[PDB]
RNA sequence: AGGA
């Protein structure tokens, strides 16, 4: 539930990748698998 | 139905190579120069140190299932302190009158090489191994 | 956390002092020095990311401040506080991490895939959800009979409430070859 | 599942006069593989086990927290002093023999989750049921008892 | 004095510690696997609800209710229901338990293993008591009710065996060790400096001795002389989950016997 | 759902004999005996014993899948020495050396004082 | 020494401040 | 959620001893490892049950009917 | 590619799958629930006409 | 998926109890199933005509050895290859009592008790020997590994008589599903349905052995010496020195470019080179220091589980970090974090990661493991797409 | 929205 209500989704060069400016800001590890891995990103 | 090869040696090297329980022996015959021997053994059944008088016998018998006790109620053909079975896997020809035999016994392995015993030692799968002192 | 050159005393030092600490603790016991008194009293700060491209950060702040004037072999090899011109520390490195992440206990000894398998796992376990579970009336509900904090746990987990509403059992195992099952 | 990325499904349950044991009479609640870790590097499920091992004994909650000054050495000073072998590992004997198990395992509670994926409400058979209308071949999903 | 000796080493009111010399392992292990499993006992079997305004369900309640431990002391004076010839249960094949308890106070009122009323006729037999080891004589701990939160059950003890289910397990775990010095090679240990030094001596070590170094391994060697510990948890007294133990194994032999004979 | 009754593991089923007793035909003087409703407790005791037995050639036991309590017990024995014999003999010297346990444990028992 | 420099440890009482104030759904809320 | 009876791993008794527990830490102020052990609990597998446990029942009862 | 090349089937089954060193290379374990629920259609024949009398 | 024609395959019915299909643990591989909760697929025929093409062509022991690369797609794998290395060394022998169990455990047993190895002082018997009660009558085998002798001074190769072990450790070249494999040729010579019947033989001994010979791991299994972590922590540190010198060397503009190279391309190219070149020098240095007794060393010598560079990672160093080939890049304006100076080319800056799992990871080690992390499950889940319409 |  918490993890949930703390969840980003990035619609639509390279998004799925770990950027270096995420640190601190987004989990760096989680992520989904497949279609969505990179894009569901979580705060 | 007989015995096969019979002759007393004497321990260079006793070497346990990574192994805990086995060590692979290096022996001269006292009597032929000619004649040498690599075998392992099962050191915590019978140890083995360097320069030890061990009389090597072999024999063919003394072929259906095993059976376990009544050695003291039948003839015990051991006056040997360690017994092994096994089988003749190589006949290695070094040249002239010498001859090299090969013998696995359940993993550990046996290379004897002398040169007169070749109307003897046979590429049998039945061939015992006695050794005592 | 602000870190100023400005110190009387020595050298460039983190603002946030041992004094600020107890204080907070007092209003901890009561359960007046709030959040908003050290983002008031100017001693912590908010950084966006535009703001992080010209700032220079330390991650521990007393294994990151004064400098030297033996060496556990079992400790993980740590870098250096070479930096003088550090405007901000690091409240926890541990705090990059988001709610799924920080169930995990010692993830700086795991391979990161295995980290981003677990975050995902947790979602698809079982335990108490909300207390008044049975007063709900959800299309679908699974409740553990017999909840268990876990033995290991993280600071974080004190924040989220896990070892007051837990997803597992402490579950005795051997790591062996038995029946080949 | 462990906190690990370590899934896996019961195979066998076994009663506890067939389990290993240790001599203080503990026998554990699951057994998992040893090829399940080489592979997957996962080597806090490890150091979970040990700090839980003396959590367990101590009656301390077990910091195992991410950037932190604990270490396996330190853990393993901890479990000598309740008397156990500092890696966890336990000497076990075979229980339908007795008879000691000439290898030691690494013994000590490790938390493990339930999922929510059991067999009963996977499992489907099927052999002649419900058709579609347009194309009249057999419904799909295990609900509509589908093929 | 016979064949295999006994020599306790401390007893108790549930814990045996003792010698177990001149034997097997294939039956000192046999006898460890019977006390676990199979010694009877007596069990809540059968749960009928009437009232549940509590927080528990039906069948939590239910699932502890059979865990609580029972007088099995004359489990034997007993019929296991499958052997009885009734409609369901009696008095020759079982114990009726009854559960009532409501919240009158305003604090928390709580529901113990005491709380459990033989309804049943125990045709003068110690069994059906409710196991109390407990301090201030409560026993388990079953639930906690508010105020109008009320609970009403019928329960059915029956005879029966840990292979059945565990809540028939008459011991708690089994200690069991023999060979405290490695003189055997029954184990090979895993080190990283020395074997002697990493790995903790057993207390069992001071009845036996050292191996000293200066001795060629005995192959000849046999395993005898078991150290072991029974704990029990309060349906059968802990000599009795010895003897009991004892006694069913010798039973178990005894039918292949009889098999044999009616072949 | 697909799980058998836990009563199957020591409950004879209908028409079930404890005692398969079949000749082994693989060697002379050899038997095959499968207890019924009966696990390792039971299985590695008869077999060990039966090992002690002079005359007793082989003796091994097996319980060949988890999910049945059942056993297969090979005997074989001296000729002329039947194989049912030596079950009856390894049986019966179980209960003797249980009998002394029983007695020795009451008499070391009573003598304690807890 | 009501102003003596902060251990690694205290960041702990900290990062409690910032929830009992914020909480974790923070920013939805707001 | 509520004591269990019975330690999982060995099957001992577990349900009396947690009132008792609760005292040990509050009334005569000792540490979980002391407490624990006080009460007889001295395998691993007896101690997490008492140690690790969660009494949720408590909350559940804060609610009306 | 929907309805020809592929197609929903009678006669099929599926479940969790588990090892097992007991059961031999070309053996499949199947749930007894699985087994009396598939069927194969046997023609009544003199070979089996007893046999299948009494599984009826 | 199915990508296989071995990824359906005829099997034997057999009705058991509980909820789950059960299969043998050597069909395992042509499926690709495990047992972390996959679920397959059952279709029965219903005329005596498709049974016949079901048990005739898809029978799995038919498909044992495969066209797809000449060679058996089934082997004995993981506990009963990891016990089959541990029954067959030198060093094993066993002892009447569980030699006889042992023996009427293979299904197919002559009745005939060999004659052990050893015949006084107490009789006992050679893993070796008894694992050969499952190798059938007629098998022969030969095998040469590095430097094997006629006398296999090493355990070394492998040297099957007549369905008889004469040396060797049996271990994933000899029983695994390998080209000169004893699988291929107990197919080829003796039959598929006597090869399928081997496998299962193979496993019911080598099963019951392990299950009361016993196998595990731990954090024990992860621990290296102190000299040899004294000796993984210096070599790092000269790696990092060999750096800084081409770093100052560099930037001095002393570095001469390669033929077809940036001054930078060729200046980075080194400093990757002599941060792997370290990663493999101290993971070397592990995997020396473990005893034959690591259960990790184990099962990479068995081949089990595990390679080289796993004990590398788990205990040495797990090494530098790479997005797109090219280390750790600047995010941020010429740094990877704000924790750095600005122009940091330093190992650390650029995503060196210097410690052991077994040690832990730094906070910057930490992130950047995770930039590398998350780029593979980028490119799982983009490739297994491609991949799938490939092979349409 | 989840599963291998
Ligand atoms: N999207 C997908 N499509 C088809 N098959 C898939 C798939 N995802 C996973 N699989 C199958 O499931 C198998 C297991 O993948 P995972 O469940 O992630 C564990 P693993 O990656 O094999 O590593 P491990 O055995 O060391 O744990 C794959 O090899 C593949 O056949
Ligand atoms: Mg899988
Ligand atoms: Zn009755
Ligand atoms: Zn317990």
């Amino acid at each position: 539930t918490l993890s949930h209500l703390r969840r980003t989704n990035t619609p639509i060069a390279k998004p799925r990748q770990l950027h270096n400016t995420h640190w601190g800001l987004v989990c760096p590890a989680e992520t989904p698998e497949g279609q969505a891995c990179g894009l569901v990103k979580n705060l | 139905s007989n015995t096969l090869f019979d002759d007393i040696f004497q321990v260079s090297e006793v070497d346990p190579g990574r192994y805990n329980k086995v060590c692979r022996i290096e022996a001269a015959s006292t009597t032929q120069d000619q004649c040498k021997l690599t075998l392992d053994i099962n050191v915590e059944l019978f140890p083995v140190a360097a320069q030890d008088s061990l009389t090597v016998t072999i024999a063919s018998s003394l072929t259906r299932s095993w059976r376990p006790p009544q050695a003291g109620d039948r003839s015990l053909a051991d006056d040997y302190d360690y017994v092994m079975y096994g089988t003749a896997y190589k006949f290695e020809e070094v040249s002239k009158d010498l001859i090299a035999v090969y013998y696995s016994f359940g993993g550990l392995l046996m290379r004897l090489e002398g040169n007169y015993r070749n109307l003897n030692n046979l590429k049998q799968e039945n061939a015992y191994l006695l050794i005592r002192r | 956390f602000i870190v100023e050159d400005d110190e009387s005393l020595g050298h460039k030092e983190l603002k946030v002092r041992k004094g600020h600490i107890a204080k907070l603790m007092a209003t901890e016991y009561q359960d007046e020095y709030t959040w908003s008194s050290l983002l008031n009293e100017g001693l912590v700060e908010y950084i966006d990311a535009e703001e992080e491209e010209s700032i220079l950060i330390a991650m521990q702040p007393e294994d990151l401040e004064p400098a030297e004037a033996d060496v556990d072999p079992a400790k993980r090899i740590r870098v250096s506080h070479h930096a003088t011109t550090f405007t901000h520390c690091e409240i926890h490195p541990s705090m990059i991490l988001g709610v799924a992440a920080s169930i995990i206990p010692f993830p700086d000894h795991n391979q990161s895939p295995r980290n981003t398998y677990q975050s995902a796992m947790g979602k698809q376990a079982m335990g108490v959800f909300l207390t008044n579970y049975n007063v709900r009336m959800d299309t679908m509900a699974n409740i553990l009979y017999y909840p268990q904090k876990p033995l290991g746990t993280t600071r974080a987990m004190e924040y989220l409430k896990f070892r007051e509403l837990p997803a597992g059992q402490n579950a005795i195992v051997a790591i062996a070859c038995y029946s080949g099952y | 599942a462990s906190r690990h990325g370590q899934k896996g499904t019961i195979g066998i349950t076994y009663r506890r006069e067939d389990m290993p044991f240790t001599a203080e009479g503990i026998v554990p609640d699951l057994i998992i593989n040893p090829h399940a870790i080489p592979s997957r590097m996962t080597v806090a499920h490890l150091i979970e086990c040990l700090l839980s091992k003396v959590a367990a004994l101590s009656g301390n909650e077990g910091d195992a927290s991410p950037f932190t000054d604990i270490t396996v050495e330190g853990i393993s000073k901890l479990l000598r002093e309740h008397g156990y072998q500092s890696r966890g590992f336990e000497v076990m004997y075979n229980g339908h023999t007795g008879k000691k198990l000439m290898a030691q395992i690494f013994f000590g509670p490790t938390y493990y989750q339930r999922l929510r994926h059991m067999v009963d409400d996977k499992i489907h058979a099927r052999a002649r049921g419900p058709m579609q209308v347009l194309t009249r071949q057999p419904v799909e999903g295990r609900s509509r008892d589908g093929g | 004095e016979e064949g295999p000796q006994v020599k306790i080493r401390e007893a108790s009111k549930d814990n045996v510690d003792f010698i177990l010399s001149n034997v097997d392992l294939a039956m000192a292990n046999s006898l460890r696997r019977v006390m676990i499993a199979e010694i009877p006992t007596l069990a809540i079997d059968s749960v009928e609800v009437e009232t549940n305004t509590t927080v528990l369900a039906d069948e939590f309640i239910a699932h502890r209710l059979g865990l609580i431990p029972l007088q099995s002391m004359d489990i034997e004076q007993l019929e296991y229901s499958r052997d009885c010839f009734c409609e369901d249960h009696c008095d020759k094949c079982s114990v009726v338990l009854t559960l009532q308890a409501f919240g009158e106070s305003e604090s928390t009122t709580n529901v113990y293993s005491k709380d459990l009323v033989i309804v049943s006729n125990l045709m003068g037999r110690n069994i059906g008591h409710p196991i109390i080891q407990d301090k201030e004589g409560n026993g388990v701990l079953i639930c906690k009710l508010r105020k109008g939160q009320e609970l009403k059950l019928t329960c059915v003890a029956k005879k029966g065996i840990a292979k059945e289910h565990a809540k028939w397990g008459p011991a708690a775990a089994i200690e069991f060790e023999y060979d405290p010095w490695n003189k055997l090679k029954h184990t090979d240990y895993w080190y990283e400096q020395d074997s002697a030094k990493e790995w903790p001596q057993s207390k069992n070590c001071e009845y036996e001795d050292p191996p000293n170094e200066g001795d060629p391994f005995d192959y000849k060697a046999q395993a005898d002389t078991f150290y072991m510990n029974v704990e029990s948890v309060g349906s059968i007294p802990v000599d009795q989950v010895v003897v009991r133990g004892i006694d069913t194994l010798q039973k178990k032999v005894a039918s292949i016997l009889l098999a044999l004979t009616q072949m | 759902m697909n799980a058998p009754d836990r009563f199957e593991l020591f409950l004879l089923g209908e028409g079930e004999s404890k005692l398969k007793i079949d000749p082994d035909t693989k060697a002379p003087n050899a038997v095959v005996i499968t207890f019924e409703k009966e696990d390792h407790t039971l299985g590695n005791l008869i077999r060990a014993e039966l090992l002690n037995d002079r005359k007793v050639l082989f003796a091994a036991y097996k319980v060949e899948h988890p999910f049945f309590a059942r056993f297969k017990l090979r005997i074989q024995t001296t000729e002329g020495y039947d194989p049912k014999d030596a079950l009856k003999n390894a049986c019966n010297s179980i209960i003797n050396k249980l009998g002394a346990l029983k007695t020795n444990f009451e008499t070391e028992w009573n003598l304690q004082t807890l | 020494d009501e102003s003596a420099p902060i251990t690694a440890e205290d960041s702990w009482a900290v990062i409690s401040a910032f929830f009992r104030e914020k909480g974790l759904v923070s920013q939805q809320l707001d | 959620m509520i004591v269990p009876v019975r330690c999982f791993s060995c099957g001992k008794v577990v349900g009396d001893k947690w009132e008792s527990y609760l005292n040990l830490l509050q009334e005569d102020e000792l540490d979980e490892g002391t407490a624990l052990s006080r009460l007889g609990l001295k395998r691993y597998c007896c101690r997490r049950m008492i140690l690790t446990h969660v009494d949720l029942i408590e909350k559940f009862l804060r609610y009306n009917p | 590619r929907g309805n020809l090349m592929g197609k929903r089937v009678d006669f099929s089954a599926r479940t969790v799958i588990s090892g097992d060193p007991n059961l031999e290379l070309d053996q499949v374990g199947v749930p007894k629930s699985i087994a009396k629920t598939l069927t194969y259609p046997e023609v009544v024949t003199p070979y089996n006409i007893d046999r299948l009398t009494q599984l009826v | 998926p199915s990508l296989h024609k071995m990824s359906m395959m005829a099997h034997r019915v057999k009705v058991i109890p509980y909820s789950t299909f059960r299969l043998n643990l050597s069909v395992t591989s042509p499926y690709n199933a495990d047992f972390d909760g996959d679920e397959m697929n059952l279709h029965v025929p219903q005329s005596e005509e498709t049974r016949a093409e079901l048990s005739q062509l898809c029978a799995v022991p038919l498909q044992i050895v495969s066209p797809q690369s000449n060679k058996p797609c089934m082997g004995i794998v993981q506990d009963t290859l990891c016990g089959i290395r541990k029954l067959t060394l030198r060093d094993t022998f066993i002892e009447l009592d569980q030699v006889l169990n042992m023996l009427y455990w293979v299904p197919d047993w002559d009745g005939v008790i060999p004659t052990p190895a050893i015949i006084k002082p107490k009789p006992l018997w050679s893993g070796k020997q008894i694992l050969s009660v499952a190798i059938p009558n007629g098998i022969h085998l030969q095998r040469f590994d590095e430097g094997t002798t006629l006398l296999s001074p090493k355990d070394n190769g492998m040297l099957i008589i007549d369905g008889q072990i004469i040396f060797g450790v049996v271990e994933k070249k000899t029983v695994g599903s390998s080209n000169g494999g004893l699988i291929h040729v107990v197919t080829r010579e003796k039959g598929p349905q006597v090869c399928a019947k081997l496998f299962g033989n193979i496993q019911k001994v080598v099963n019951f052995w392990l299950l009361h010979n016993g196998f595990s791991t731990g954090i024990g299994d992860t621990i290296a010496d102190g000299p040899t972590m004294r000796e993984i922590t210096e070599t790092i540190a000269e790696a990092k020195k060999k750096v800084l010198d081409v770093t100052k060397e560099a930037q001095a503009n002393l570095l001469t470019a390669k033929h077809g190279m940036t001054l930078r391309e060729s200046f980075e190219d080194n400093v990757v080179r002599f941060l792997n070149e370290a990663r493999d020098k101290a993971g070397r240095l592990a995997e020396v220091n473990l005893k034959d007794l690591n259960n990790v060393k184990q099962m990479v010598m068995a081949g089990s589980k595990g390679s080289f560079i796993n004990i590398a990672q788990m205990s040495a160093c797990v090494g530098q970090q790479s997005v797109e080939g090219k280390r750790i890049a600047f995010g941020f304006v010429d740094r990877t974090l704000p924790h750095f100076s600005k122009d940091d080319y330093s190992p650390e800056s650029k995503g060196f990661v210097e410690n052991s799992y077994l040690r832990g990871l730094t906070p910057q080690e930490f992130f950047f493991h995770a930039m590398g992390g998350r780029e593979g499950l980028i490119d799982t889940a983009v490739k297994t797409a491609e991949t799938g319409y490939i092979q349409r």
